[PDB]
């Protein structure tokens, strides 16, 4: 409705492969009183 | 226009301030009241609705 959340969390890994059987919540981080109606997005290239 | 032009002849600046009430999300707004914090009393408080 208008708004555009974004949360997050950060953590230390050393399995290479796969997400760890691990838990972790994400604490709000961002929000925005913008609203677009998305229906697709793409992540970008770095060099 | 020129400093010897009579009233209702000088520059006059004019600002139009014009207000629109879409869907959105509103952004600008007034001011709050502050008042003054007050303990070890029964009041009644209005901390953000
Ligand atoms: C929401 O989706 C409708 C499609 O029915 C579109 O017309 C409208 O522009 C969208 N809203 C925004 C803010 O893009």
């Amino acid at each position: 409705d208008g708004y555009f959340k974004i949360y997050s969390k950060h953590t230390p890994i050393n399995l290479v492969r796969g997400l760890p059987q691990g838990f972790s919540a994400l604490e709000p981080l961002v929000d925005l009183p913008i609203g677009i109606n998305i229906t697709r997005f793409q992540t970008l290239h770095i060099s | 226009f020129q400093p010897t032009y009579g009233v209702g002849y000088q520059p006059y600046r004019v600002v139009v301030l014009s207000f629109e009430l879409l869907h959105a999300p509103a952004t600008v707004c007034g001011p709050k009241k502050s008042t003054n914090l007050v303990k070890n009393k029964c009041v009644n408080f209005n901390f953000n609705g």
